[PDB]
RNA sequence: UGACGGAGCCAGCGAGUCUAACCUUGGCCGAGAGGUCUUGGUAAAAACUCCGUCGGGG
């Protein structure tokens, strides 16, 4: 998942987090993508598309 | 398959026993077409340069080469 | 000082719009 | 020089020779190496060799001049009812 | 079907039929004065001015397969026997003519010696395979026996 | 008679902003009045100028990419002494999939001046030569007909090349330049190079183009704009827009 | 017995020493940029034989080489076929990048000290 | 009908299905003659169940044979090997039998995976 | 245990209406959201066999 996070640092301080998306599913982020700056891999609870939305609830 | 007795290795036609050992480096591990490629090519040259064959060279070779006596390390 | 004149032109045009 | 015998010729063997004067002439041993042909190439010839008798092709002479040349001269050499009945 | 023709560093082999060249040598330092044949017709020589005679097979200008280092002095001529076909015998602007054995390319089997200048020809015989002609540049043509010592001629 | 004024301000600022300096090209930019009715193929209509040229085609990289057996097509080119030097690689559909694949399609992207397809595997060729060609139209791959040799329906059509006749095609597509067509009414077409020669020259080329694309005549080639251009618009790759003949 | 024929060693083009016993489309290559095809044109433009040696070539046809070697688009010669200070700034900017985010976060402050 | 036998021959992955038809005398080998196999050094690991029993016993029969898998060395362990079996299960249902136990006797003595299958099955120790 | 360029032929797992990029100059339409076109830059079966050619580091 792209352009939520800025640098490999940032995501390294949210692992863990319970990610979930627009259509319901869940996940969790979990290391920090580094050959791009602020990416990071994700493993949710079944496939996620390309059209959809991920958003972590922060408070 | 010629590992697995103890002396099955012997009835391998020593001319492929040739063969298997000139693919000894990382360079050449598991390459046996070019190995078969050299030694029909090696076969040729023994021909031209000593007439009388290869295939009675190379036997005549290890007879020769390998030794009679060996020194082995004592405690 | 003609081009920037024209390449203002089409600046200001949006921001009129 | 060269010496070739028992091919395809009325002459059986035959003995050429160069000259360094482009003058290759060819002789023979039967008839007491009398002189039989001469060519003339163009400067003076070096290596001069003919094919051998097993050739069973064209023949080849070829000389060899100083001044880079090579010279060769060469002697070249329905149905099935229907054919039933 | 094929004749080897020597040139400044380069023996080129014609054909029969088409009259171009098949095949070219171009692997020498310096100019390559003598390519014949073998009576096989496998194996051809050339021998160079850098002194060395580099014989290999014919119809395969990239594997020099034997390359004998004869005399300093420059190699003109160099042939093989009409008899036997694993002798060579090579000559030299070193005056002496060697009889190498390519079973054994680092030594000459033979010297055979005796020449006052300049041998450039050597030619063997059909009906003796010991004997050696071997023609100097002073004049008077020796005449060898390969089986005898051979540094004197007959 | 404003177009000098107008040109003179871009190759003033061509050579001041050294962002403007990196390009090297002169494009002329056309709103046409309606939509044009073609939608966007990759097939590039090239115009002819009647009066200049543009390149030699010993001044290009040039890149040909012909069909699959190749070996008709590679030595018949190289050696028949028009077309030796012309062409940089000849390079086979079969080995332009599989040896050019990821990061290496860049390099070929800024290798090559000019590219030129076989026309009859242009249309293979966007999933091959890849996706960063098609950002507009300045690698955009031109074709050549090979053979001067028609294909007759259910007839075989022989393999043949004469490198005279793509020779002359050479001629004939690098001296002149090329437009594409579009769904919409914006369209560009290149019209000469930025020092290769000044105004007069281009001033001449710009006519010509604005002629070859209004004609009736001409027509599957150069009967695309129809009512009246509304305006021209001379930029570079890089420069503003600088407007001309506003009506 | 006389006979005679038309060799120099190691010789100087464009200011580059050219060895003499190599061919002339492999000897011209030894000069800096110039490509193994663009040695091969050359020789082609100036109708010399490909596979002579460099110690061949007279100084009539050698001229003829230079004045297509320096001035190649007089001789219908292809255009084509002619021959990180920002590092040390963005180095020390992405260290004040981690030097003040190392005093943001209280577990980073154990670091230089 | 046609008097045909089918018998397959397999090595590391590599199928060789050989129909085996009385006829002329050709053999191929995915529709191109035997003398066209690919790995040249390796074409007479193939003749070998020609030349070994003797090629006057292939005149009068067909050797069709199609391969698929396997690569460039463990095909040519399978064409020598659906030869094999499809010639010695023709002289068992076509010809005659004493034809047979001299062909099995011969491939035999020469090399015994001509005919079944050497699988390299795993052992732990 | 080379370098290059063609030609030759060889696999086995894999198929969720799902499989996929950024940045930029410019035109036109639209009240806007945006649409559409334009433009340049940056990222992203093999060994094997056969032929042709070749013979210190930055």
């Amino acid at each position: 998942i792209k352009d939520m996070f800025s640098s490999a640092m940032e995501v390294a301080r949210f692992e863990g987090a319970q990610i979930k998306t627009v259509s319901g599913i869940r996940g969790e982020i979990k290391r920090a993508l580094s050959k791009p700056e602020g990416h990071y891999r994700a493993a949710f609870e079944d496939k996620i598309l390309m059209s959809d939305i991920v958003i972590l609830r922060s408070w | 398959r010629y590992a697995n007795k103890r002396f099955r290795k012997a009835q391998c036609p020593i001319i492929e026993r040739l063969t298997n050992s000139l693919m000894m480096n990382g360079r050449n591990n598991g390459k046996k077409l070019k190995a078969v490629r050299i030694i029909k090519h090696t076969l040729d040259i023994i021909n031209v340069l000593t007439d009388q064959n290869p295939i009675q060279v190379v036997v005549d070779a290890i007879t020769n080469t390998g030794p009679r006596e060996d020194t082995t390390r004592v405690g | 000082d003609y081009y920037q004149q024209v390449q203002r032109g089409k600046q200001d045009k949006k921001i009129s719009r | 020089l060269d010496y070739v015998e028992n091919f395809d010729s009325p002459m059986q063997s035959a003995l050429i020779a160069s000259s360094l004067d482009g003058h290759v002439k060819v002789f023979d041993p039967l008839d007491n190496f009398q002189v039989k042909f001469g060519w003339k190439f163009s400067g003076p010839v070096l290596s001069c060799a003919v094919s051998p008798s097993t050739a069973q092709g064209n023949r080849h002479l070829v000389a060899g001049l100083s001044s880079g040349l090579l010279a060769i001269r060469t002697k070249k050499k329905k149905s099935n009812n229907f054919q039933r009945m | 079907h094929d004749f080897a023709v020597t040139s400044s560093t380069r023996v080129q082999i014609f054909s029969s039929r088409t009259r171009q060249v098949i095949k070219t040598f171009s692997r020498f330092k310096d100019v390559v004065y003598s390519a014949s044949f073998r009576s096989d017709g496998k194996l051809l020589c050339a021998g160079d001015a850098t002194g060395l005679v580099s014989v290999y097979d014919s119809y395969n200008p990239r594997t020099i397969l034997l390359s004998i280092n004869a005399s300093t002095h420059p190699t003109h001529v160099t042939k093989f026997h009409t008899q036997d076909n694993k002798i060579l015998a090579t000559a030299s602007d070193d005056r002496v003519t060697r009889l190498w054995d390519i079973s054994n390319a680092y030594e000459p089997q033979l010297e055979l010696t005796g020449a006052t200048d300049y041998v450039r020809t050597l030619s063997f015989i059909p009906a003796a395979p010991h004997l050696v002609a071997t023609g100097s540049y002073d004049g008077l043509i020796r005449l060898y026996d390969t089986r005898s010592s051979g540094s004197t001629p007959i | 008679g404003l177009a000098e004024k107008a040109l003179k301000a871009l190759i003033l600022q061509c050579e001041e902003n050294p962002s403007l300096k990196n390009d090297k090209d002169i494009h002329i930019i056309i709103n046409t009045g309606k939509k044009m009715g073609i939608n966007r193929d990759n097939i590039p209509r090239i115009i002819p100028l009647t009066k200049y040229k543009l390149f030699k085609p010993r001044d290009l990289n040039i890149l040909l990419i012909t069909k699959d057996p190749s070996a008709l097509y590679r030595e018949t080119l190289t050696k028949d002494e028009h077309t030796s030097e012309l062409f940089k690689e000849i390079i086979s559909v079969k080995n332009l999939r599989r040896r050019f694949k990821g990061s290496k399609l860049t390099q070929l992207y800024k290798d090559f001046d000019l590219v030129v397809a076989d026309y009859r595997v242009h249309h293979l060729l966007p999933e091959v030569l890849g996706s960063r060609f098609y950002h507009g139209s300045k690698k955009l791959p031109y074709m050549i007909r090979m053979s001067k040799e028609v294909k007759l329906k259910r007839q075989q059509m022989v393999e043949k090349c004469d490198p005279i006749y793509v020779r002359a095609q050479l001629r004939s597509i690098c001296k002149n330049t090329s437009y594409i067509p579009n769904n919409d009414n914006c369209l560009s077409v290149r019209v000469g190079y930025i020092q290769k020669h000044s105004i007069p020259e281009i001033l001449q080329n710009i006519q010509d183009t604005i002629n070859f694309l209004t004609d009736k005549s001409k027509r599957p080639q150069g009967g695309v704009i129809k009512g009246g251009i509304i305006s021209i618009f001379v930029k570079t790759s890089n420069s503003t827009s600088l407007p001309i003949y506003q009506f | 017995s006389l006979v005679v024929q038309e060799f120099q060693h190691i010789l100087r083009l464009l200011n580059t020493n050219v060895d003499g016993n190599i061919k002339i489309v492999y000897a011209l290559t030894t000069i800096k940029g110039v490509g193994r095809r663009y040695s091969n044109l050359v020789c082609k433009k100036a109708d010399v034989d490909l596979h002579k040696r460099a110690g061949e070539l007279t100084q009539e046809e050698l001229e003829r080489i230079v004045q297509i070697m320096q001035n190649p688009t007089h001789y219908k010669i292809p255009a084509w076929f002619l021959n990180h200070t920002l590092a040390n700034n963005v180095e020390s900017k992405l260290r004040d990048d981690l030097e003040r985010l190392k005093k943001i976060r209280x577990x980073x402050x154990x670091x230089x000290x | 009908a046609v008097p045909s036998v089918q018998t397959f021959g397999k090595k590391k992955s590599a199928t060789a299905v050989a129909h085996v038809k009385a006829g002329k005398g050709l053999i191929k080998v995915n529709g191109s003659p035997i003398t066209l196999v690919e790995p040249e050094i390796l074409r007479f690991k193939v003749y070998e169940p020609l030349l070994l029993v003797g090629l006057d016993k292939f005149s009068n029969i067909d050797i069709r044979v199609r391969v698929t898998g396997g690569g460039h060395v463990s095909q040519v362990y399978a064409i020598r090997q659906a030869i094999a079996k499809g010639l010695v299960a023709y002289h068992q249902k076509y010809v005659d039998e004493q034809s047979k136990n001299e062909l099995k006797k011969a491939f035999t003595s020469y090399d015994r995976t001509l005919l079944i299958a050497d699988s390299r099955r795993p052992e732990p120790k």
